[PDB]
């Protein structure tokens, strides 16, 4: 079975950093790309970032590019997200999802439990 | 009007086409591409390599 | 929210309801696939329909969907008590630099 | 041999939608336009809609325009009819016909089997 | 010099399949569309099928549509014709011709040698 | 055979003969070109005239053709013994779903 | 001459692990990739796993990912398949095959005899 | 079993029979090679055709095949008594994460 | 915050070369193409050159082709413009802009501060 | 300067002005997008409108534009003291080998 | 400046081959297609062949197709013409011209110096 | 040579001369562009006019061209001593398989 | 100067082994890979085997894989070629040649004298 | 023997003859280099051309070669009495497991 457990959340005042993580088990981690999706409390889903299976190609959303950093460690089957200069509008629930590609578009076959990050002062 | 395909058309390639590279193409990386490992490649991948110490 | 969805629809148990997802000429009308997700109130989203017609093992045969032109829709037959969840449509929009684009999210209420 | 098989009928309450289909075999689907024709019980035939071979041009009857939608999928050899806001007078047997053009007017050489749509309460 | 050489004929019982080929040399195969023309013994010429230069479009005569299939392989400069459910009326000499277009109609500008397909029981 | 032709035409050597190919208002009367092919007794057809007046390199000046109204004609002047062959007229008919329509075919016998 | 000799079968209650082995001879083992294909009694062939010649890349079927482990030893010319948490539907005959690539797809030129594995309660 | 094969075929000794393998736009119609395997009723499968036209040394000239569009076919001429075996077709599917995809499996029975 | 900082300008007598640079920060440099645009003193804007994200395709204006050379260094997040054999008509203010593409044409969403090159005797 | 712009346009504060950008049948009449830039007297250009109707975050609702046929115009309402700048239209011309073609450049004077 | 230089001409007896080359400088070679044009002594101009910028498409005059072969090398900026089975009608001066396209027809903006190929015995 | 040009045209220095190029309904009358080339006695051709009205940088204002209907014309005003050269008109013929079709070639001699 | 001297040929009955060697001098043996090529009487050349400079990677032809063994001792400047279970088809003149790599292919800059190995019964 | 070479070619002394090696899309058409070897009747083969254009110091300037597409050729000018030898073309094949592949070989004869 596919298992995606997440950690690293909490509460931080705006202006400093935070680091998430998504530990995986039950599948070959190095053969798949990974995503990050966030959902603001009471809002919809927002795609955040993607990383290639080798880490060569990274893509970020327009609202998070330049501040967030996505990385993976194939030796520990873990996925990271480095958040810098956090703002109030970044408060949401962060999911790690596994990448899949059908014909001409991608989707997420398996998702994580979700972790909540709140920015307040 | 006729709603069917026209069989009386030129079936040959058009030599009167622009033969130059298109400057009006997307110059940016494609975010919609397969991010997975492609389980279709030569698994016996020792096809040809330099057998000497230096390139 | 490039994809547009009705904020809420409803139907009595045992009837047929239809959730739609309206796009444009750049995401759905360009030939890109549409995928559906179901989120129960207290858990993460779960893949419901991929490939515009295909479904995973756990998803029952009740859920079905198709696209046409610039619109795609998710047809649900035989409403049940556990169908209370948020439904999201996803595609890829050629105009931005992101892998996925999500819709607003349609809430299905079972008229119990 | 040219084979047109239709499905998608049934019973539907007035005010909501229904979708028909007409699967084809025995000819090149992407070379021909198609028609929809209906016949009320005990009445004559009534033309409904046409679609071009490439799907660029659609024409509808005056009584169904704005509600019915015709489309085709050339990779599956299937013709669709999306029927919305159904009324009582839309109860009829629907046929799919293959378009042909002779000199100045069109006809249908090959017809389907027909499917019955009943709108009732 | 344009050369069109055909093969694949013979004697076949009615009801089963046969495949013809027309190997080509002396011109750029991928720049031209091709035709198939057959001639029954003692009769005139009859047009059978055409295929576009890229294979995107196919057209067939009314008497063979759904049974015959024309295809090409630009990497081997070969034209094919798959004939299924062969009938006695299909006994003729088949010619592969190179397509040309003048103003408002097309003609065949170089022809092959021809091959004999016999259907009998 | 939407285009009809005389079944046979004969003439003495050195004189002029005419082969006609008359059609309707959908193929020749609609403005589509007429092309001519020559088939010697034991070989494949060879192009004779295209564009209603033009001939390839191999075809001698003896052969010529023209069209007017709904009829097209092939004019052969100064017959030889090697002119014994079947002649077919080819055009496009608007009322069918084919690229070419052929005539019946006229056999020319030179009275040697 | 290519020989692929297998071993490691038996009868196992579900939920406990078992290890296969495929001994090779007659070709340079460290220069080729290997496949595992299984066939349930009365059914067709089912591709299971593949390993690169250096072991860098491992690809598993969906039904076996996370439970089956495929490993190779270049000094002993031995291919291994470590199958953990066996279930009843795993009962089949496993074949170790040698990998070959032609143009755009892979195939198995040489196959092993195969051994029967039994999972029952 | 994304590739479709007939469950059983038959042929008299000395006649010609065909085994067909039907795929889709993702496996066979997308430009991937098709490979054929023959398995005796009591032993492992053995390579019969690779690359849609090529066969190993052991395979006799009777076995031959080809591909076209979204379909493939294996042609066996001059049926023998030892031809009774299961024939499989193999290709690669783009939409999955597997190197090989096999078909349903065709059983050839000779009407001795 | 996207930053494009430029340098390399100055006074150069005509007949020799000059090299510019455009240091970048705040975005993924390797995912985007770049442009060069110039503005002569008191004049309008003139497009100069473009480079692809991988550096595969380069396009130059007709008035600068053969003399100017555009290149990038994906590891230093820097862009170069090598100008050779400068003419008096080459005096202008040089900008680097980030590439974008909407439907059928491209634009520049983020521009640099600008550097000014004077060529005179 | 393929695209034609009037060299200057002016208006009183609080009134509406319209800046025009007229091209030919190769750039704007061929279906290509038109994009607008704003350049203050001493700074680099800023993106104003892209896609003929869209605008970035920093641009207020006062600026708006559209295109029709061969002509594309930028409509500005509620003139302010900070609106004095050079406004360029940019598109793609099919007849050259460059990505962008700019206009001449209009100067907007606010009659303060 | 655009500078196209030809070579490879000379005196050859009929019936055998000759290979010309047109080395280029002063522009990006891989962005443009190229033409060959020949002029018989005392006659007009005659278009010979074209090649696309990527080498995907080739077109030839009716009098030279099957005998002439046009090819390019984007790494050496050199255009080639392989001429086989030479006839006395092939004696002329060959020019290489850079391709351009205006609205509905293409022209040649920069031409080479030309080389003389003569065929006699 | 599908395009017809007068073999020679002459005029006195300082006067205006015109070189014509007459085609058919397939090359010029079909809407394709006409371009002009100038070849001095000892050098390769040089582009003179493209797009039927436009000229390169080196070409002076003396040369001008236009097209209408089935014919096109090249107008030279103010003949000089160096204008003794061959002038060719080039277009595209719909009925062939070639990129360019040239004219016969007109030699211009100024009466100096 | 590079000198490659071969010894160890002769006449051998089928079914048994025979060991060859190729002595080297005048160049650094340990810094080059090197090949084996055999020529049957009246036939062309056929590649046999190559060994890496460190001996890590060995490649054999399909006909002799599993029977031939190539080994090198860099302290004696001699490459060894073991041929086990010799067949009558192994009668050929074996060549020892140094390995060279230009861009994407291999070739032999220096060749040896060659020795004859004949298998007969 | 995946590469094809003519069995034997001949020519007069001092003339130019062409030795061709025709490959496929997997060996020569795949972008791999072609190397030529000249084997004297009584000694081992000697390197002649490498890198498709480069020759060793010992090889005279008469020998030359080039490749295009799926074929390569060896051009020898000024045939001499010592040129009588066997010539082989060598490349690498993607579809096999061999470093080098050798052609049939051409025997060159000089009509002394």
């Amino acid at each position: 079975q596919v298992q995606l457990v997440e950690s690293g959340g909490g509460v931080v005042p705006p202006g400093r950093s935070l680091r998430l993580s998504c530990a995986t088990s039950g599948f070959t981690f190095s053969n798949y790309g990974m995503h990050w999706v966030r959902q603001a409390p009471g809002k919809g889903l927002e795609w955040v970032a993607i990383i290639w299976y080798d880490g060569s190609r990274n893509f970020y959303a327009a609202s998070v590019e330049g501040r967030f950093t996505i990385s993976r460690d194939n030796s520990k089957n873990t996925l990271y997200l480095q958040m810098n200069s956090l703002r109030v509008e970044d408060t949401a629930v962060y999911y790690c999802a596994r990448a899949a590609y059908y014909d001409t578009s991608g989707y997420g076959d398996y998702w994580g439990q979700g972790t909540l990050v709140t920015v307040s002062s | 009007a006729n709603p069917n395909a026209n069989p009386n058309a030129n079936p040959n390639a058009n030599p009167n086409a622009n033969p130059n590279a298109n400057p009006n193409a997307n110059p940016n990386a494609n975010p919609n591409a397969n991010p997975n490992a492609n389980p279709n490649a030569n698994p016996n991948a020792n096809p040809n390599a330099n057998p000497n110490a230096n390139p | 929210s490039v994809l547009t969805q009705p904020p809420s629809v409803s139907g009595a148990p045992g009837q047929t309801v239809t959730i739609s997802c309206t796009g444009g000429s750049s995401n759905i009308g360009a030939g890109y696939d549409v995928h559906w997700y179901q989120q129960l109130p207290g858990t993460a989203p779960k893949l419901l329909i991929y490939g515009n017609i295909n479904r995973p093992s756990g998803v029952p045969d009740r859920f079905s969907g198709s696209k046409s032109g610039t619109s795609a829709s998710l047809a649900i037959t035989g409403l049940q008590a556990e169908d209370e969840a948020d439904y999201y449509c996803q595609s890829y929009d050629r105009r931005l630099s992101g892998s996925w684009v999500f819709g607003g999210g349609t809430k299905l209420t079972v008229l119990g």
